[PDB]
């Protein structure tokens, strides 16, 4: 009001941020997979 | 993108649902966007007619999903 | 970061009694403790004091004469 | 966008260190031309030597920087910050960024000592 | 090690006041999972004014320390010191505790006992 | 928690009425999106405005923004 | 002395005739389990852990297969993966819906592995139904809902081998199997909190932190416990403010991932009694106070009582900063008086054992080291109370290996199977002399542990020497690989501050002080501070030691700070703060640093960081975070604390005293909870805790 | 008044030191009865030696010598 | 009626404003945070209002007690917590209730009570 | 839903689940692929005396 | 429009057939205590207030001195 | 539209503060506290929405 | 069905074209990786401006519209950001894309 113009200020939150990335899984969730190589452009296995 | 990258396979019927729904927001848009440049030219009239048909469609959204204008109805299953 | 400029301390008492831990840091959303009432915050002087006064989070009750001037100080 | 705006430069990376004091220097020359201009534009309270004495100061905060990549990012950034100054696209709240204590003393009770900070936790 | 502090647009009071752990999450004692204790996370010890207080109004953990939400991972110890020191912050650095190896049959649960038993397994 | 996307990255675009949007999602593995990113359609029909409206008048820059549909949601966001 | 053998294509090499199960965690191939547990014996209970292997017709549980040369082991079969799915969809049928009510949401180790290894949906859907459990009320520490269990008999494997409580079992046959005690009969242990971390679903679980938070929404912070003697790991879960629980994070040299009662319940007297404002006494009635009020009327009262010198007596407590006890040792050696005192009785003088040669007041062998013990004895101690942790080591080691005990004090209730010697230090020395002389000189690798309840009597110094004398004279007690003298240490602050220097001189115990310090220091009685004297409370919650003072300061608890803490063993270790002081609190040297600026005393520290240079200026051990060091002067510190009490001090017969009262309230926390309050009421001698 | 001392435990320059210890601990204890010392070991530090007197002013010598009477001179100087 | 707001001046509410709710007067968890707590914390807003069109809803915990109590002859007594006039899948999840100890054991997501008998 | 899936007895999830079957990131450096010029393919092999094989191929390697 | 009732302004709206007269007693909902309708006080002195449902989250000590 | 907190046949509160609902709002606007009563069931003690940071998904 | 096993073929042919244009241009392509019909180069930043021009002016390629470039950070690796570039030939309805480095000063070229 004084300045009569908008300033910027550093930053304060009337509620802080809560992230919920802390408490994911401890299992490993998905797998290795399988591959779509084709069979002419991997390395042939000798003999 | 989700879908691609998950590796799975939404249903026949989820399919031609998402079909359907895509067009009559294709239709919306260009409602939209047609008659809103023809009021930045000047014409009046396409607005209203227009968004009446944009009524007649939110009232489908509503139907479908809960909320008019924002619809988290489209998920990454 | 911002900071409580008013104040001399963290803890301040009252001559009445009462016992004022202030909040955080300086700034909009933290709190003073104070309750204070600004006759007349709708005139010259009042709406910079109140504009001070809120500006730490000192609670402000601003008994008023019109309903719209006031909106300002909000 | 085939046309560049008007106080535009194509950045440019300079291998010599001589290069970008010469740049460096022209760009000094830059702001203190135009601090009559910022003053004009964005109606500020105060006189034009104290944007002067902004830009100076600025400038001597990086001064003792050795790395010739950070001094080319510190002089990209510089006169970017320039053309948003001189083309009036910042605005007068964002110009008064620059000069947060010459606007108004902030109050009484400035923690200087261990036990001003201590009355107060650091506020 | 070239110093990325002035160049990141972080303030002085970030790099100057506040001290980071980089750390490996230990292993929760009430799951039997692993995963999250791979990555190497930096987090920042907090200020002793500035982390939470309740709300006046309704009981809201407010805050004024904004770094609080922020956590990193990384691959490698050394890569967390390398970029901790890059961006000139000062840092702890935790070790992380392993189990130790010891071996295990099902077969020692009912070895004979020539003495006194001074035990009675149940299964 | 949510489900787990398997590590890996995509680009996939389709046609919205605007015109091409597509979305670059990087999959750490876990659970949160590593990095999304949209590509707006009509972020780089605005971008291409002034290739387009050098000599016109003023009233044709008008004209040619209905064209190119800018919805502002997409360009900035 | 090594296998090797191939897991998923994998080649690992692991020690010869362990369980499956170690050589698929060496190579890092993950397996599914639920009644297996590093710190356990193998059960085969489960079923969960079956596993592929070449030269077998069925699938083999993992957990209970010894490791043979040439193995093919694959764990990507399609057979596993159906054996997978089809235990788990048999866990899942008699398993109540009770995900949104169970405490165990985000934690659920069923619940995780049945997305990942589990069947989408379920078959179950009988008219008749799921069994029901009676539900079993245990204790007041355990909320026991007994429906969703699985049968696991991990608890019960626990209370059987380390714990030492074998009230726990399983009695029954078919769906109709309880895990509880048989008759509704109460269950105390030491360590009985720590059950309910180790069921993997929550059927035992908190009873103070029932239902209030959830594993989401926590913020996990990695610090140190105080108000142990070993000083153990926890991980503190906060809201933001408050404090939810501690859980113990491993660390298999110090606590090994098992954790006191009393640290863990503890949590509910942080928040209850708390101080948040400095209080000035006017006479009958305190009133609270400004802090310049408070720290210029200490001022004040220094410039009026003037106490020119050993007259200042600064006595500190049960649980402080090694960096407060820095602070408040330089504010009293700057000021020119040394009466600078521990707070137990016979604190007011040198506790009859070096402050010289740290190998006088640690426990000397590693904690890791009294695994390899083989005839080990104790003196004027219980180690089921204090330091619980060192219980379960020594009934550990004394279970799988030939140990041999005896006591000397009390008639102490072990877990384990103690001698009985006498109740004097007379029944000492003639035990010294008769049997365990030859035991202790047989022995390779014995040990000795001296309670510190001995060094707080009066006579403490004729069990000093005559253990000095037995351990110069034995050189298989003391030699160079290892050392075996040992001591415990009640508090966290002892080691601390018997690493600092913080003790008295001769000439300070003669004096009576015009102002007395209280920093913690709680278990001070009415008499020991005069009368006339001017004291001041810094301390986090009131208490006994508050409600002496003249004025108090409100202080930073442990979990508000960082701090580092010194325990038995002689490991620094840095607490990171999770929360901050409430209301007006603050750090606790910051506030003896701010004190000394309104006196005299400008200290030359003001940052956090000179003060870790200052505590490297008084010893680099302490900058030296979680190392433990040797002792090279294991032969001339025990020559040293032999000659000081020699003929100094008569032994008198008056018989060793029980160290603590009670196990639960013993501090200032600790008193304040309710927790420990109905804790203690419920866990004295009724009919419920008789084994009868 | 107190006198302290640290020694790195490792034979890295404070071997004499060490052995001024193991022989003089007991001679020093008699000759400043009042005196209170402590000795200190942690395997990186160099070997130095902290007097502090009255009113919490302390003096502070490093001690790489190789002779147990120039440490004597060196301790007999400090406690001056 | 008169509670201290503070300073030692007293502030008069009405007697039917102090409940937690026209049910119950006192509070049912041990941080419910009684009325007069509330009133004496921020009574600056609570300035020139109507106290009478503020909610105060019918707290739950006393109509819960005055349900009658089940009784059912076997072992296992199961709970729905649903309506069967609704077309649909309302209520809380099924669970299974033993009812053997003395007493009457209640439903942890509806407060039920079931009696074997 | 549909039959293959609803169904109450047939099918295994491990039969059915495709989030767990992706495929991976084929990266292939630039020395691969000189293994695959030279070595050859699986599907042609140019690789004669295994044993010796692979010490030809952990040149390139 | 926020002076009618709940069950009525579903129906204005069309979102049933049958008005709330003529809905059977199955379709009515049981209760155990009495409805109230208050439309809607903003301006009005009867406007809602927000407060703290719960007690401030660490208590303080209340002094009780000792005579040593 | 707003929000609603319903209630069982014969009168209970009917949410047993399993906080999914805070876990899953994408624009954080609930918060709860949650405590033990006085019968032993799991009721909350505060339950709360900003309806200004409310999205209506 | 796996809705991967559609792409197979196509997958292929993919890996083909990519062996191709690693043989044509040795001195500037690293690497690349076929993901499911994604095909992506992974080039050098002095590298950018030769492998951009190649993907526009050779007949076989004709990636003519940009579509989308950005930059995703890895803090750990030594050179932080990697630059993505996505390009669509109209002609033979094929996208590509590009990938390089650049830490925080250093730079990569523009292809504007
Ligand atoms: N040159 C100057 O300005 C001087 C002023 N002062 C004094 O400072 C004070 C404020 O100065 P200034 O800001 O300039 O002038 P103001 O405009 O503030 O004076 C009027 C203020 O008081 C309120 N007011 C006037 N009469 C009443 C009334 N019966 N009941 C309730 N409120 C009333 C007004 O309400 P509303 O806002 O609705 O109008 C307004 O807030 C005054 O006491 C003045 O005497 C001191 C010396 C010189
Ligand atoms: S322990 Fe069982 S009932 Fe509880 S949340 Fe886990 S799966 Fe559900
Ligand atoms: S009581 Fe718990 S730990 Fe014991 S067998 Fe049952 S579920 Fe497992
Ligand atoms: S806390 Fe929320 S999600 Fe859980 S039962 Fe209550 S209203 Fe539903
Ligand atoms: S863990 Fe191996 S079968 Fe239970
Ligand atoms: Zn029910």
């Amino acid at each position: 009001e004084e300045k009569r113009r908008v300033v910027y200020e550093p930053l304060e939150l009337t509620q802080a941020f809560r992230n919920f990335s802390a408490g994911s899984t401890a299992w490993e969730p998905v797998g290795p997979g399988r591959d779509d190589r084709p069979d002419s452009f991997k390395l042939p296995t000798p003999k | 993108a989700v879908e691609k990258l998950l590796n799975v396979e939404v249903p026949l019927r989820g399919k031609y649902i998402r079909t359907m729904f895509g067009e009559i927001t294709r239709v919306l848009n260009h409602l939209m966007s047609v008659c809103s440049h023809a009021m930045d030219v000047g014409a009046l009239t396409p607005f209203l007619w227009g968004f009446e048909e944009r009524e007649k469609l939110m009232e489908f959204y509503e139907r479908v999903s809960g909320a008019r204008l924002h619809a988290a109805y489209v998920r990454p299953g | 970061m911002n900071s409580f400029e008013n104040l001399a301390q963290d803890v301040n008492i009252t001559r009445s009694g009462k016992t004022l831990i202030a909040k955080g840091t300086g700034g909009r959303s933290s709190r003073t403790g104070y309750t204070a009432t600004v006759f007349g915050a709708n005139g010259f002087l009042g709406s910079y004091l109140t504009a001070k006064l809120a500006k730490h989070g000192t609670t402000v009750v601003v008994p008023y004469r019109e309903e719209m001037a006031k909106r300002h100080l909000k | 966008a085939i046309i560049a705006t008007a106080f535009a430069e194509t950045v440019k990376f300079s291998g010599s260190k001589q290069e970008l004091q010469k740049r460096t220097l022209a760009l000094y020359r830059q702001f203190l031309r135009g601090a009559p201009t910022f003053a004009d534009l964005y109606e500020v309270q105060f006189s034009i030597p104290t944007i002067r004495t902004k830009i100076r100061q600025e400038f001597e905060r990086h001064r003792f920087v050795d790395d010739l990549s950070i001094q080319n990012v510190l002089y990209a950034k510089g006169h970017m910050e320039y053309q948003e100054c001189i083309n009036f696209w910042k605005q007068q709240a964002q110009f008064l960024k620059y000069f947060p204590e010459e606007d108004d003393i902030q109050g009484r009770h400035q923690p200087s000592n261990f036990v001003d900070k201590f009355l107060k936790n650091r506020a | 090690v070239p110093a990325h502090e002035i160049v990141s647009g972080a303030p002085a009071e970030l790099s100057r006041n506040r001290v980071v752990r980089i750390y490996q999450q230990a292993k929760p004692a009430t799951q039997s999972g692993e995963y999250g204790t791979f990555a190497w996370r930096l987090d920042w010890d907090i200020v002793d004014v500035a982390n939470r207080w309740e709300n006046d109004l309704i009981g809201w953990q407010s805050s004024g320390d904004y770094m609080q939400a922020t956590q990193m991972k990384f691959t490698s110890k050394e890569s967390a010191i390398k970029f901790a020191n890059k961006q000139g912050w000062d840092f702890y650095i935790q070790e992380p505790h392993h189990r130790k190896f010891r071996v295990k049959q099902y077969a020692n649960n009912f070895v004979h006992s020539y003495g006194k038993l001074k035990h009675i397994r149940t299964k | 928690k949510g489900y787990s996307v398997p590590p890996g990255e995509t680009y996939t675009a389709i046609e919205a009425p605007k015109g091409e949007m597509g979305v670059y999602v990087v999959s750490d593995g876990s659970e949160r999106p590593y990095k999304c990113k949209i590509r707006a359609p009509g972020f780089a029909h605005l971008g291409a405005f002034d290739h387009i409206a050098r000599g016109h008048f003023l009233p044709d820059a008008v004209a040619i923004i209905g064209t190119m549909d800018l919805v502002f949601g997409e360009v900035d966001r | 002395a090594e296998i090797e053998l191939t897991i998923d294509g994998h080649k690992v090499s692991i020690e010869a005739g362990s369980a499956l199960i170690q050589a698929c965690e060496k190579a890092g191939v993950t397996v599914p389990r639920y009644c297996y547990h590093d710190k356990l014996a193998i059960a085969g209970n489960c079923r969960m852990c079956l596993v592929d292997v070449e030269r077998a017709p069925k699938p083999v549980a993992s957990c209970a297969y010894p490791v043979a040369p040439g193995m093919v082991v694959r764990t990507d079969t399609e057979r596993v993966k159906q054996a997978r799915e089809n235990v788990m969809e048999m866990m899942l049928q008699n398993h109540p819906l009770d995900c949104p009510v169970c405490d165990q949401g985000g934690e659920c180790d069923l619940q995780d592995q049945s997305m990942r290894y589990g069947r989408d949906r379920g078959r179950f859907t009988e008219i008749t139904g799921k069994r029901s459990t009676e539900d079993k009320n245990i204790g007041p520490l355990v909320k026991t809902s007994m429906n969703r269990c699985i049968h696991c008999t991990r608890c019960v494997r626990f209370a059987n081998d380390i714990a030492g409580a074998p009230e726990l079992g399983s009695s029954g046959r078919g769906n109709d199997m309880q895990i509880g005690t048989y008759l509704e009969k109460n269950l105390n242990t030491e360590l009985s909190g720590n059950v309910i971390d180790l069921c993997p679903v929550g059927a035992l679980t908190n009873k103070p932190y029932a239902f209030r938070a959830r594993p989401w929404e926590l913020k996990k912070t990695e610090s140190i416990d105080v108000m142990d003697a070993v000083g153990s790991n926890i991980r503190i879960d906060s809201k933001g403010v408050e404090v939810m629980r501690v859980i113990p994070r491993v660390h298999e040299d110090v606590n090994e991932e098992w954790i006191n009662d009393k640290s863990r319940f503890a949590c509910d007297g942080l928040k209850t009694q708390r101080l948040t404002t400095p209080l000035i006494r006017v006479g009958d009635k305190f009133v609270n106070a400004t802090w310049d009020d408070a720290l210029s009327t200490i001022a004040k009262a220094y410039q009026q009582k003037a106490p020119k010198g050993d007259e200042f007596k600064a006595v500190a407590g049960a649980l402080v900063e090694v960096e407060s006890m820095v602070a408040l040792k330089d504010m009293t050696n700057a000021l020119g008086s040394e009466n600078t005192t521990t707070d137990t009785p016979n604190g007011n003088s040198a506790p009859a054992h070096g402050i010289t040669f740290r190998s006088n007041y640690l426990f000397n062998s590693s904690i890791a080291g009294i695994e390899d013990a083989d005839a080990i004895l104790l003196v004027g101690t219980n180690p089921r109370r204090e330091a619980a942790v060192m219980n379960a080591r020594i009934r550990k080691a004394w279970l799988r290996q030939e140990l041999e005990i005896a006591s000397v004090g009390p008639t102490l209730d072990a877990t384990f199977d103690v001698a009985e010697l006498g109740n004097t230090h007379a029944d000492l020395e003639k035990a010294l002399s008769g049997e365990f002389g030859e035991v202790l000189k047989n022995a390779k690798n014995p040990l000795i542990i001296v309670g510190s309840g001995i060094t707080d009597r009066e006579d403490a110094g004729a069990f000093f020497n005559t253990i000095g004398k037995f351990v110069e004279s034995t050189p298989s007690v003391l030699n160079e690989n290892w050392n075996g003298y040992n001591v415990l240490q009640r508090s966290a602050s002892r080691a601390g501050a018997y690493d600092i220097g913080f003790t008295p001189s001769d000439e300070a115990s003669k004096t009576t002080p015009k102002m007395v310090w209280l920093l913690g220091a709680d278990e001070v009685a009415a008499s020991d501070i005069p009368a006339d004297a001017f004291v001041v409370y810094q301390g986090h919650n009131g208490d006994v030691g508050a409600q002496f003072a003249d004025v108090v300061l409100p202080g930073a608890a442990y979990t508000e700070k960082a701090g580092t803490y010194v325990n038995t063993e002689g490991r620094s270790q840095i607490s990171r703060a999770a929360t901050g002081p409430p209301g007006g609190a603050r750090e606790d040297w910051k506030i003896l640093r701010a004190v000394s600026e309104y006196l005299g005393v400008a200290l030359p520290y003001e940052d956090a960081y000179e003060v870790r240079d200052r505590l490297a200026e008084i010893s680099p051990s302490l900058v030296r975070y979680d190392l433990v060091e040797p002792t090279v002067f294991g032969d001339v510190a025990v020559q040293h604390s032999l000659v000081g009490p020699n003929g100094s001090v008569t032994p008198s017969s008056a018989p060793l005293t029980e160290t603590i009262e009670n196990f639960y309230m013993t501090d200032s926390i600790s008193r304040s909870s309710p927790t420990m309050a109905k804790s203690s009421i419920a866990f004295n001698k009724d009919n419920k805790k008789n084994q009868a | 008044r107190e006198i302290r001392f640290h020694l790195c435990q490792n034979g890295s320059s404070s071997a004499p030191l060490r052995q001024f210890v193991k022989n003089q601990i007991g001679a020093f204890q008699k000759a400043n009865p009042s005196t209170k010392v402590l000795v200190r070991e942690a395997n990186g530090v160099k070997p130095i030696v902290f007097a502090r007197f009255d009113h919490g002013h302390e003096s502070k010598i490093g001690l790489d010598v190789s002779s147990e009477k120039e440490v004597a001179e060196r301790v007999k100087s400090l406690i001056e | 009626k008169s509670i201290i707001s503070y300073n030692g001046n007293t502030i008069e509410i009405p007697e039917e404003y102090t409940k937690q709710a026209p049910n119950r007067d006192s509070t049912w968890a041990p941080a419910q945070a009684s009325k007069t707590e509330i009133y004496k914390n921020n009574m600056v807003r609570f300035e020139q209002k109507d106290l009478s069109k503020q909610p105060m809803p019918y707290a739950g915990i006393e109509l819960i007690a005055q349900q009658p109590v089940r009784f059912v002859h076997g072992n296992t007594a199961v709970c729905d917590g649903a309506n069967h006039n609704g077309p649909g899948a309302q209520g809380h999840p099924k669970i299974f209730i033993n009812v053997d100890a003395p007493g009457s054991h209640a439903c942890q997501y509806c407060g039920t009570r079931y009696e074997k008998e | 839903s549909s039959y293959p899936t609803n169904d109450i007895a047939e099918n295994p999830y491990w039969k059915r689940d495709h989030r767990r079957a992706y495929p991976q990131t084929a990266f292939f450096d630039q020395k691969t692929v000189t293994g695959l010029l030279e070595l050859g393919s699986e599907a042609t092999p140019r690789i004669a005396d295994g044993e010796a094989g692979t010490k030809a191929l952990a040149n390139i390697a | 429009m926020s002076q009618v009732e709940p069950g009525w302004h579903f129906w204005l709206g069309y979102g049933v057939d049958t008005a709330p007269c003529n809905t059977p007693k199955e379709k009515l909902p049981i209760r155990a205590y009495p409805y109230k309708f208050q439309p809607n006080y903003t301006g009005t002195p009867g406007a809602f207030v927000t407060y703290n449902t719960l007690k401030p989250k660490i208590s303080a000590w209340e002094p009780v001195t000792k005579q040593r | 539209g707003e929000h609603a907190l319903r209630r069982y046949p014969s009168g209970e509160e009917r949410c047993i503060a399993c906080k999914l609902c805070e876990a899953i709002c994408p624009a954080l606007a609930i918060t709860i506290d949650a405590e033990e009563r006085i019968d032993g069931s799991r009721r909350t003690t505060k339950y709360d929405i900003d309806m200004t940071k409310c999205i209506y998904c | 069905v796996n809705p991967a096993d559609r792409y197979l073929q196509h997958v292929s042919d993919l890996h083909q074209y990519a062996k191709y244009i690693m043989a044509a241009l040795p001195k500037y392509i690293q690497g690349f990786s076929v993901w499911k019909d994604e095909l992506t180069l992974h080039v050098a930043p002095s590298a950018v401006i030769p492998v951009t021009t190649f993907l526009r002016d050779n007949t076989s390629t004709q990636y003519k519209s940009i579509i989308d470039i950005t930059a995703v950070d890895y803090p750990s690796r030594e050179n932080r950001f990697e630059v993505v570039y996505n390009f669509l030939s109209v002609r033979h309805n094929s996208r590509i894309r590009l990938k390089t480095y650049a830490t925080e000063v250093t730079p990569v070229p523009s292809i504007t």
